[PDB]
């Protein structure tokens, strides 16, 4: 039963209670949006390289999800909140050092008078540059549920760093609850493991929400079910408080709401009716 | 830094 399987996962989180000491830290508060969901620190993601005139200077509110123990960054994804005006130029570095080629943006910027990411990247065909970061949006391609944008990033001052980062923007998410059928969800998602998939070097795919947990945990677990259902077919065991126990392990309190669990089995079972058509 | 309950 739905109810009593998420019923029983929320109580189970007594046991994944790692700690969470650097997103404490003084210097870090202001970099969180939320004073309650911060990063375990044995998953967060790590910041070289900052300022050295910085005394804190490695803190981003993100862990990696990986869906097994010992997967490739291109089959991981990192876990993050929306940026805060202050933290545009470390989600930039978090790009850049761990090689991530694609994010996933689960929010608008602003929902029902809240800010739920600040605009980190240019205008269409404008280049800004973030701290040591330069960014160019080279074109953006509107679809009925999303928007993708085409970014170039690269180090100022270095040439021969320049990647692509290809962002797929998801805008029609409700403001409340979830989406009542999934076919929305799972065709962005298709288009965001091909692009993926086609990028031979690929780092971790980025995704995110205002807090980081509950859209971002819904779009990574049904990916990482999908993801399954490729590689062993339509039959297989699909397990999805396993899964979603996998990668709370990983990040505190990933998938929120009941509606969002729900969603999950809705959408693996509409990825599965569309193969058997 | 607020309080995420959704």
């Amino acid at each position: 039963g739905f109810w009593e399987e998420f019923e029983t996962l929320q109580q189970q989180e007594c046991k994944l209670l790692y700690s969470r000491k650097e997103g404490q830290r003084q210097e870090n508060k202001n970099k969180n949006r939320y004073k309650n969901i911060l990063p375990f620190d044995h998953t967060r993601v790590v910041l070289h390289d900052g300022d050295p005139n910085e005394p804190v200077s490695d803190y981003i509110n993100a862990n990696i999800i990986m869906p097994e123990f010992g997967s490739s960054g291109k089959k991981s994804y990192i876990a993050t909140q929306g940026c805060l005006q202050n933290t545009v130029n470390d989600f930039w570095r978090m790009v850049f050092q761990e090689n991530s080629r694609v994010i996933v943006m689960t929010t608008k910027e602003v929902e029902r008078g809240k800010s739920k990411c600040v605009k980190y990247w240019p205008d269409e065909y404008a280049l800004k540059e973030y701290g040591v970061m330069r960014v160019r949006n080279v074109k953006e391609s509107a679809a009925h549920d999303y928007t993708l944008r085409e970014l170039k990033l690269s180090k100022v001052g270095q040439g021969n760093t320049e990647r692509t980062v290809w962002q797929y923007h998801f805008r029609t998410w409700p403001d409340h609850g979830v989406p009542s059928d999934p076919g929305g969800v799972l065709d962005f998602l298709e288009e965001v493991h091909h692009k993926q998939e086609s990028i031979m070097d690929a780092g971790p795919v980025v995704v995110h929400s205002s807090a980081g947990i509950g859209r971002t945990g819904t779009f990574i677990v049904i990916d990482i079910l999908i993801d399954i259902i490729r590689e062993k077919g339509v039959d297989c065991d699909i397990d999805v408080p396993k899964t979603i126990q996998m990668v709370r392990s990983q990040r505190s309190g990933m998938v929120q709401t009941e509606a969002q669990y729900r969603f999950i089995y809705m959408a693996v079972q509409h990825y599965i009716e569309t193969l058997q058509r | 830094p607020g309080e995420y309950v959704n």
